[PDB]
């Protein structure tokens, strides 16, 4: 059992790139990849990335994810910011026991 | 005496030192009595051998422990301890080091395990297939020594049923493409696999076979238990039936059992007519022991059946006998165990078994095929060959009776001189043996692809 | 395809609540697993356990003795069982989807239910 | 006897040296010393093994 | 180069010149510049071995190792393969100690014998009873080390 660190949000001016990163306390992320789920107020989680490389149909490519693989943290890419895509923004991942999710964190534009 | 040992840490120095002041108090020795020196792992190798043995037989040490630390290396500390323990002939204890080239007792000349090594789990494959109907095995091998060791004992144990392996591929160690071996692999009969290497060679085989389509309905697979840790777990497809061990990297009991069995060989050995002592010194006396091999005949022969991981017993060679593993299948990314291994027998749990695919079945390790490639050379009488047009066809004759003749497409060479190289033109082969086939295949159902030799020699 | 939880706003305390989750456009005699994730008001989430499309289940360690996971193929639909539920039970419960394949990977979700206590 | 011994040795020491040598003569020094601190072994390319 | 020697000071006893042998040429040629530098060991133990060894590579830059003692014990073979082992420097015994093969080595270790393999003694004891006409025989043996490999 471990926890993935969101510390609780982040806010930027629009059309500039900052994301939020997953931080893994025990073990390393190499084996278990993790996913991106979008979660739009007032409605059920949505998947937005999955294995940080292949992408669902229809969605903006904007999104891109990475694996560090140095200090256990998974980054994400949104450049292009803009007023629609305020939702929050969850990172789940799984190991031999169980599969968790991350804290939480919303963008503001 | 002055039975000393090697640990990784300092509070596993405080166990072991708690772990001998109760034996001592259990039984309390006459004059004697029973110290306790350690040491830490410094790694440098040559700097580790030379500390090791000033500061162990300057003290006149009567027996060794050694453990492995958890640095992935599997050689570690046993390769450079061993050697100049077995230089004097001073018995020693290995903890949790499963390799399997300190088994072979030529090299290492003094070593005793208190866990068993990876090749006495080819063992459990058998039992695998026994109440299972399973009689048809591809295994696959890897080409360092714990590969040969493990397919020399699997063929030396499966001659007593005087049954037999279909193929017994290997790969060389550290590749990067082993499409080759399974695409030979997958044209043949048998669907048991019973792959076993490395992680990062079980990572690669794992990569290779997904994309071949291996991993569907009907192929169940067998896994040791080095190719489900760490990292091949990430890639194995669902289904596998890999193995475990119950006391594993568990210290605690492995040292208070080590010690109970050293206390009571050492309070066994102490009545006796002739004994020596230990040399002193790591330079200066260049003798070997005189008592030594009786030492090791008298610990091996040890049935200490009472402790806290169960009853010890060891073998000929200087193992551990016994062991329980627990089966444990791969359920969607989740490990779970679904059966006992007690020895000699298994035990199902009360836990239904997926394979993979999904299907919740037994599925059979056997499939017809019915290709039936046939071989066959022109002889006059019997198989006539005659060249082809560029028409598709051979010809069109006809009998006495008016009733055509039976022709099949035939692949074979065009090279009876000699020196230049085969054609392999699809010439037309017909007569007696041919329709003889026909007839056969037609009773039988089944399907002929007709092809010559290359020789042209009856063999 | 489309999954629906049934019961609508059972809260009685000290008692059995048992959601009720249907699936329609879809066949439970799939290769797929079918998964509970519960989400805490003003919290992060919490997975709780999963059933196989026929015999076997998979439930949380933590809260492992519990919740009691059933499906039927007849009527098309799984629930669950938990016993003893206490004042922090009060999360809204999910009813989700995943694939098999080789990835744990949730399928489009449920619509979500309003069950606080 | 063992005078042919040794001088078999060192002959098969030099021309196995002097074959390198003529080859793709790169011949590498000593290795420090054997007690250390800390050194990744790393060979650059198999020196005499094959 | 620079090669160095080393003896078990056993009824072989001689001097510097006696020991280098080494003249114009050796054979036929071998025109690099090479010497010998003579060792002599008393007695034969692992921290004194392990000293002498990764002394002598600490002064000439040695390149070669001809050890070979006198006395027996197949853990000087072993202690001359891990030595090698962690030094990168060839080694090959000639005489007694050093001379006994062991089964197998690690995958990269150089460290190269002169005696011979039981699969030679094996198919010489064949050739002979071959030649002799003797065919018909019942080998019997023991349990010990290697016995495994000469059945098979």
């Amino acid at each position: 059992n471990f926890m993935l660190t969101q510390p609780h949000s982040v806010s930027e001016s629009p059309g500039k790139t900052v994301t939020i990163s997953c931080t893994r306390s025990s073990g390393s992320i190499a084996s278990n990849y993790v996913q991106w789920y979008q979660q739009r107020p007032g409605s059920a989680p949505t998947t937005v990335i999955y294995e940080d490389n292949q992408r669902p149909s229809g969605v903006p490519d904007r999104f891109s994810g990475s694996i560090d693989s140095s200090s256990n943290s998974a980054s994400l890419t949104i450049s292009g910011l803009k007023t629609e895509d305020e939702a929050d923004y969850y990172c789940q991942s799984y190991d031999s026991s169980t599969v968790v999710f991350g804290g939480g964190t919303k963008l503001t534009v | 005496v002055n039975i000393g040992a090697v640990l990784s840490t300092r509070k596993h120095e405080q166990m072991f030192r708690e772990a001998v002041n109760q034996a001592n108090k259990r039984h309390g020795s006459w004059k004697i009595q029973l110290n306790a020196t350690s040491v830490t792992h410094k790694p440098n190798a040559i700097q580790m051998a030379l500390s090791v043995c000033e500061d162990l037989i300057s003290s006149q040490v009567y027996a060794i422990l050694v453990s492995h630390p958890p640095t992935p290396n599997d050689h570690f500390t046993p390769t450079p301890v061993s050697y100049t323990a077995g230089f004097y002939r001073i018995p020693v204890l290995g903890l949790t080091t499963r390799m399997s080239i300190y088994s072979d007792k030529s090299i290492h000349l003094s070593f005793l395990r208190t866990v068993p090594p990876y090749s006495h789990q080819s063992s459990v494959w058998f039992e695998m297939m026994r109440v299972y109907s399973w009689n048809h095995i591809i295994l696959l091998v890897s080409d360092d020594h714990e590969g040969r060791a493990a397919q020399k004992r699997l063929e030396t144990l499966l001659e007593e049923r005087e049954s037999k392996a279909e193929k017994v591929l290997q790969f060389d160690p550290g590749t990067k493409n082993v499409t080759a071996l399974l695409m030979e692999a997958k044209e043949l009969e048998a669907r048991v696999i019973i792959l076993s290497a490395s992680e990062d060679d079980a990572a690669t085989v794992y990569r290779a076979a997904a994309m071949l389509n291996m991993t569907g309905s009907g192929y169940v697979w067998l896994v040791g238990e080095r190719e489900i840790s760490g990292n091949a777990l990430r890639y194995a497809p669902d289904g596998i039936l890999g193995l475990q061990l119950i006391n594993g990297k568990n210290e605690s009991a492995h040292i208070s059992d080590a010690v109970g069995v050293v206390a009571q060989a050492v309070h066994e050995l102490l009545e006796k007519e002739n004994i020596t002592d230990p040399p002193r010194g790591c330079v200066g006396n260049t003798n070997i022991w005189k008592t030594g091999p009786l030492f090791k005949r008298v610990l091996m022969s040890s049935k200490y059946a009472d402790g806290v991981t169960g009853r010890v017993e060891f073998n000929e060679d200087g193992d551990r006998k016994f062991a329980n593993y627990s089966i444990m299948n791969l359920q969607n990314r989740k490990l779970v165990q679904v059966g006992i291994y007690n020895g000699t027998h298994v035990i199902p749990n009360d836990r239904k078994i997926i394979w993979p695919g999904g299907e919740t079945e037994k599925p059979r390790g056997y499939q017809m095929s019915t290709r039936l490639k046939i071989v066959t050379i022109h002889q006059e009488p019997f198989v006539y060959v005659k060249p082809t047009l560029s028409d598709g066809t051979c010809k069109e004759e006809f009998t006495v009776n008016g009733d055509p003749v039976k022709k099949v497409i035939c692949t074979g060479p065009n090279d009876t001189s000699p020196g230049s190289p085969r054609h392999t033109v699809p010439q037309c082969c017909y007569g007696f043996c041919i329709d003889l086939l026909i007839k056969l295949a037609r009773t039988m159902n089944f399907t002929y692809e007709v092809h010559l030799v290359a020789d042209g020699k009856f063999g | 395809l489309q999954l629906q939880e049934s019961g609508p706003g059972l809260v009685k305390p000290s008692q059995t609540l048992s959601l009720t989750c249907t699936v329609s456009g879809g066949s439970i005699s799939s290769s797929n697993w079918w998964s509970w994730v519960r989400q805490p008001p003003g919290k992060g989430l919490e997975w709780i356990g999963e059933i196989y499309h026929s015999g076997n289940t998979n439930y949380n360690p933590s809260l492992k003795s519990r919740v009691t996971v059933s499906v039927d193929k007849s009527k098309n639909q799984f629930s669950l069982k938990l016993t003893s539920v206490t004042a922090a039970d009060t999360a809204v419960y999910y009813c989700a989807r995943d694939v098999s394949g080789g990835v744990n990977w949730f399928d489009p979700w449920g619509q979500g239910t309003l069950v606080t206590v | 006897s063992l005078e042919a011994r040794v001088r078999d040795g060192i002959g098969i020491l030099t021309t196995a040296a002097s074959s390198m040598l003529e080859k793709f003569s790169y011949i590498p020094e000593a290795k420090a010393s054997c007690y250390g601190q800390m050194e990744r072994p790393e060979v650059p390319m198999h020196t005499l093994h094959p | 180069l620079n090669i160095a020697v080393m003896l078990g000071h056993s009824h072989d006893v001689t001097e510097r010149e006696l020991r280098t042998l080494w003249g114009p040429e050796q054979a036929a040629g071998l025109p690099l510049d090479v010497n010998v530098v003579a060792l002599l060991m008393n007695r034969t133990d692992p921290k004194s071995l392990i000293t002498h060894v990764c002394d002598l590579m600490s002064g000439a830059r040695i390149h070669g190792l001809v050890f070979g003692d006198d006395t027996d014990q197949e853990a000087v073979a072993q202690m001359l393969d891990f030595i090698s082992s962690h030094t990168f420097v060839p080694i090959l015994g000639i005489h007694g100690g050093a001379s006994m093969i062991m089964a197998d080595k690690d995958p990269t270790s150089t460290f190269f014998q002169f005696g011979a393999s039981i699969q030679q003694q094996a198919t010489v004891m064949l050739k002979i009873m071959q030649d002799y006409d003797w065919h018909v025989f019942s080998l019997v043996t023991t349990i010990f080390p290697g016995y495994r490999e000469f059945i098979s």
